[PDB]
């Protein structure tokens, strides 16, 4: 199906708190598999899913490398901001950095991704021809001149069309009783009186991976989506997510409405009703 | 696998 | 300026009394990523394990903390967030039904 391999940077100045802390995490679609912490003393890129653990140390001397690269850059980036922006050395500031790999099932590149973000806003971004930048504003429009005139895509494009695709792959293959095993949602109806007026119905869908899914109340075979109560999906802690979606039907009246579920872990739609 | 930046903003 | 956090205090299973089970505090969609969460066992901060701090497409800031917990009659769960969108710490009752 598709997958991603997604790498999520984040470094922010603490003024007079010393140097500023850098921090990144990997992740295959909903599984994060690594970490580094600036902070973290003698400082290495640490596995943190089970299938990664399996790779020759190498592995991680040479992401450990990268990762210390990438905080020494933001380093300079979060000092070249202020002046860019010219604000004071007073305040704390944030640079995100979002990066990766979209494949098809067929298994070559779908959409590689470069993404910048300053203090929670979107700043440059390498578009879809993977040549050119968009920058938000005029600081970031430096930055597209610059870094167009050195040609940095084409170095990104080298790591994409490469490194990107290639471990991927890899990853899929080494984690495919996870990453690959999509887990269906097992799911069931709780009953919450509110009054004689309503009884809250509420559809649980528990044990669920990858995190999507559509959690959805029919009265009548007709969408409550409008008139209805949901959650932000949520980890459960174990690898899985959560969700429910609820609402308040006159009592008597449960059996008016089915909850549908839909998960690529479900080989069919699960129709169910209180009870 | 990861990256670094050649260049700073 | 700052986005102001998104929260749920949930249990990883459905709760019995007496049953051992994970208390789970789900705060999102802040920023920026200096945030204060802490979960409570009546009003008195416990021991958590927090996660890698992660963001969304929109840049926005999400952490799960947790910790082992059994469910009492007796006993209230909460958990507490300060972030600077908020004009004092927020603190979020558990109950089974979230």
């Amino acid at each position: 199906g598709p997958h991603s391999l997604r790498y999520f940077y984040t470094s922010v100045s603490r003024p007079g708190r010393g140097e500023p802390r850098f921090l990144a995490v990997g992740y295959v679609d909903d599984t994060q598999f690594v970490r580094f912490d600036s902070d973290a003393p003698n400082p290495k890129a640490e596995p943190r899913a089970p299938w990664v653990e399996q790779e020759d140390p190498e592995y991680f001397h040479r992401s450990t490398r990268i990762f210390k690269g990438a905080a020494q850059i933001d380093r300079g980036n979060l000092q070249t901001l202020r002046g860019y922006y010219n604000q004071s050395e007073d305040g704390s500031h944030t640079i995100q950095r979002m990066f990766g790999c979209d494949l098809g099932p067929d298994g070559r590149l779908l959409r590689g991704y470069n993404q910048y973000a300053y203090d929670g806003a979107d700043y440059i971004a390498l578009n879809e021809d993977l040549t050119s930048w968009t920058a938000a504003d005029m600081a970031a429009q430096i930055t597209k001149r610059k870094w167009e005139a050195a040609g940095d895509a084409e170095h990104y494009r080298s790591y994409l069309e490469g490194l990107c695709v290639k471990w991927l792959q890899i990853y899929l293959d080494k984690g495919k009783e996870t990453l690959q095993r999509a887990d269906p949602p097992k799911a069931h109806v709780t009953h919450h009186p509110v009054s004689a007026r309503e009884v809250t119905l509420r559809c649980w869908a528990l044990g669920f991976y990858p995190a999507d899914i559509s959690l959805t109340w029919q009265r009548d075979g007709e969408d409550q989506t409008q008139d209805m109560e949901l959650v932000e999906t949520r980890p459960a802690g174990d690898g899985t997510f959560q969700k429910w979606a609820a609402v308040g039907v006159p009592p008597g009246e449960e059996q008016r409405y089915t909850c549908h579920v839909q998960h690529e872990g479900l080989p069919e739609p699960l129709t169910l009703k209180w009870e | 696998f990861p990256q670094s930046a050649p260049h700073g903003v | 300026e700052p986005r102001t956090p998104k929260i749920q205090v949930y249990s990883r299973h459905p709760a019995e009394n007496g049953k051992p089970n994970y208390l789970n505090c789900y705060v999102y969609g802040f920023h920026p990523p200096q945030i204060e969460i802490d979960l409570l066992k009546n009003g008195q901060k416990m021991k958590t394990e927090q996660s890698d701090l992660s963001f969304s497409k929109d840049w926005s800031f999400y952490l799960l903390v947790h910790t082992d917990f059994t469910p009492s009659t007796v006993d209230e769960y909460s958990c507490r967030v300060n972030h600077s969108s908020l004009a004092a710490p927020h603190m979020v009752k558990w109950d089974r039904n979230n």
